[PDB]
């Protein structure tokens, strides 16, 4: 292991905690009881992550393809950093940046990291939360405000741009967004997304109003108020039309898609961005704790919860999708069958599914020039499930399609968008936790102040720069920044952080600190996993990354509501100045890991 | 946004209280 020479008189010395557990408790804060820290660590873990990007990143690779690899780097690369994180946050009682500055100074920067991304993921969240926010106060109205088209100026007929597509889709991308043709295309701010930005922070800020000791007394609603909505929304969705017909769709695998490192790399990106891991939050929420609770209890139980909660979700949504798949599909066959007996004038009930083709048959060779001047559709089931749902367009395109279908859908629509709300302000606890801690421990503020202004500073400043996407063009900026804020530095401050405790702390070390606190030296598993294959996995999905990265085209999607072929979205390359948004959003977060290194190995040269 | 504000200004006065 490396030489680190100084680590000890730094850190306390397992002689002192168990008389230190007894003296911080005057100034830091604590739990209520242990019930109050798994709940939190749990909501921390679930929400708006396996809802949105989970979804598309099956579908995009396959439905099945995914599903494996991802389940395969869970139990092979989520679960020991989870104890890892847990155990080190425990035993070092510090937060963020602490327990990194502790061990060989020069690594203070890698803290830095961690919080920058939980500023970078800030910006991100509090923007889809806000649309749900939108979508649930135009719910209160029988008359659903995405059910119908609206009339133009002569009111006979549609809208162009409602006609020619859904009307779903007209409320999401024209009264909801507004969107614009292009990335490089501005235009004003869009006062009735203003409000509901400044709501969502509103009610963010009066949870995290103190840290710990205020979000530990709405946890026990917004953690739990989704288990029972989303096991309501199971029950009605496993007994709809395209149920077990949809599922099947997503437990299907092609061995041909494995085999392509791009579905190994956004497997490992999404498995790292579930469990809240490298985001600072974990090893300070479990740097709370006394010194004797037990860790590896906590840690796989979170883990199996999080794993099979990710499952039902996935289920959920596909059991949704595959009911509006065979609903497309029966009406293509509607359509055929009118057009058939329109243009023969066959009885009402003779031409039906059994016997459509028999029926074509016979009436083209009846009166070929009648016939052939006809206009079919062609489209069958199985092909409908494959219609790619873009970012941020699943859960306010297919679930309100599906909602608008049922009866009494202003409840379910409540309860759907009250359920999302939950869960995004169940993460958001979390990840403004990781920004208001560390820069607490930077010395910013004098400790005259209150932690009621930090807090308040910090949702300000976050506010004033969320204006980016509340333009006419705000979607596509939000789908640029998700592509690249959560991919490469929840890789690189992970593997940075396991080497670090492994390779730097000893590792050795750890395994008498754990022998002290649980009461024995942890199972060969955990051994075999920290040593060995975590760090080849991590450096094989990082090289995978740069693999994948170069030699593809970036290409985003418009709506371009004046372009022939008009209900499919459009496919454009990114203009050549954006390049350096990527690198202001994916570069100095992973870069301030060596860049800070060097300045101490100059600053004590 | 009414009675989140009144929550907000209720908790930060409660503060001031028990301070
Ligand atoms: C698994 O992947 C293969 C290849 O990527 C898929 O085969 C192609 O599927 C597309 C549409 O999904 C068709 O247009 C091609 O004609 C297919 N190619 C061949 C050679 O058959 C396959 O459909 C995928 N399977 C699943 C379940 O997603
Ligand atoms: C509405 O009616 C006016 C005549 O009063 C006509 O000029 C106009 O084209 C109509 N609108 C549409 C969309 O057809
Ligand atoms: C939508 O955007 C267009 C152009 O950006 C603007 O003219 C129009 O007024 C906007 N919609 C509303 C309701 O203001
Ligand atoms: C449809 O009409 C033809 C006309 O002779 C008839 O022979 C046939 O039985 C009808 N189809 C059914 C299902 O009865
Ligand atoms: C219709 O019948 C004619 C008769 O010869 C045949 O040549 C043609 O291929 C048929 N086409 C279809 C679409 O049934
Ligand atoms: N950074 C975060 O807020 C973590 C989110 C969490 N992994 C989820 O999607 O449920």
């Amino acid at each position: 292991v490396l030489p680190n020479p100084g680590l000890d008189a730094r850190i306390p010395s397992l002689a002192e905690l168990e008389t230190i557990e007894q003296e911080e408790a005057s100034s830091r804060p604590k739990w209520d009881n242990k019930a109050q820290y798994m709940l939190t660590c749990l909501g921390f873990c679930v929400g708006l992550g396996n809802v949105w990007r989970f979804p598309y990143l099956c579908q995009s690779h396959g439905g099945g393809a995914f599903m494996i690899p991802f389940l395969i780097l869970l139990v092979l690369e989520g679960i020991p950093l989870l104890y890892l994180e847990f155990a080190i946050g425990q035993r070092l009682r510090r937060g963020s940046l602490g327990v990194w500055s502790s061990i060989h100074p020069a690594l203070k920067g890698l803290g830095l990291a961690s919080m920058l991304t939980s500023f970078m993921v800030g910006l991100y969240y509090n923007t889809i939360i806000s649309w749900i926010m939108w979508y649930l106060f135009n719910s209160f109205q029988e008359p659903l405000p995405w059910s119908d088209c609206p009339l133009n100026e002569n009111q006979t007929g549609y809208v162009d741009e409602c006609a020619r597509s859904s009307p779903v889709d007209y409320f999401w991308y024209r009264e909801t967004l507004n969107i614009s043709t292009s990335i490089s295309d501005s235009g004003s701010i869009q006062w009735w997304m203003l409000l509901c930005l400044a709501c969502a922070w509103s009610v963010l800020y009066m949870c995290t109003i103190r840290g710990i000791e205020t979000t530990g007394k709405a946890v026990y609603i917004t953690s739990t108020l989704p288990y029972v909505v989303l096991t309501i929304f199971l029950i009605r969705g496993l007994t709809l039309k395209g149920a077990t017909n949809g599922i099947v769709f997503l437990f299907t695998p092609n061995v041909t898609e494995l085999a392509q490192p791009d579905t190994w790399l956004d497997a490992g990106a999404q498995v790292f961005f579930s469990f809240s891991l490298a985001f600072g939050g974990l090893i300070s929420f479990s740097s709370y704790n006394s010194v004797h609770n037990n860790c590896e209890k906590d840690s796989v139980i979170v883990s199996i919860i999080n794993g099979f909660t990710s499952v039902y979700v996935a289920i959920v949504v596909y059991s949704v999708i595959g009911f509006r798949a065979t609903q497309r599909y029966d009406d293509c066959f509607s359509t055929n069958i009118l057009t058939l007996i329109n243009g023969f004038d066959l009885p009402e009930g003779n031409v039906t599914q059994e016997n459509f083709v028999d029926m074509q048959q016979r009436c083209n060779a009846s009166d070929p020039a009648a016939y052939a001047q006809l206009v079919f559709q062609t489209c069958d089931i199985n092909a409908f499930l494959s219609e790619a749902v873009e970012g941020t367009g699943l859960a306010f395109i297919v679930f309100t399609e599906a909602i608008t279908k049922m009866p009494l859908s202003p409840l379910w629509s409540v309860l759907f968008f009250i359920m999302l709300f939950c869960l995004g302000l169940s993460s958001m606890f979390g990840n403004m936790e990781g920004v208001v801690v560390p820069l607490q421990d930077l010395r910013v503020i004098p400790p005259k102040w209150p932690k009621e202004v930090l807090t308040g500073l910090i949702c300000l400043g976050t506010f004033l720069i969320g204006f980016i996407f509340t333009l006419n063009s705000g979607q596509y900026w939000l789908s640029l920044l998700d592509s690249y804020a959560g991919s490469i530095p929840l890789l690189i401050i992970a593997f940075c952080e396991m080497f670090s405790v492994v390779y730097v702390y000893g590792v050795d070390r750890f395994n008498k600190d754990i022998e002290f606190m649980i009461g024995h030296k942890p199972n060969i598993f955990w051994q075999v996993t920290w040593r060995v294959v975590s760090p080849l996995l991590m450096l094989i999905i990082f090289l995978f990354f740069f693999v994948v990265e170069v030699s593809q085209e970036l290409t985003y999607s418009i709506w371009d509501p004046g372009y022939e072929e008009f209900p499919k979205s459009q496919k454009i390359s990114y203009p050549n100045w954006v390049y350096v948004v990527v690198v202001i959003v994916a570069g100095v977060p992973s870069l301030t890991i060596p860049g800070y290194a060097i300045y101490k190995l100059i600053r004590n040269h | 946004m009414g009675v989140i504000v009144v929550g907000i200004v209720i908790l930060i006065f409660t503060g001031i209280r028990d301070r």
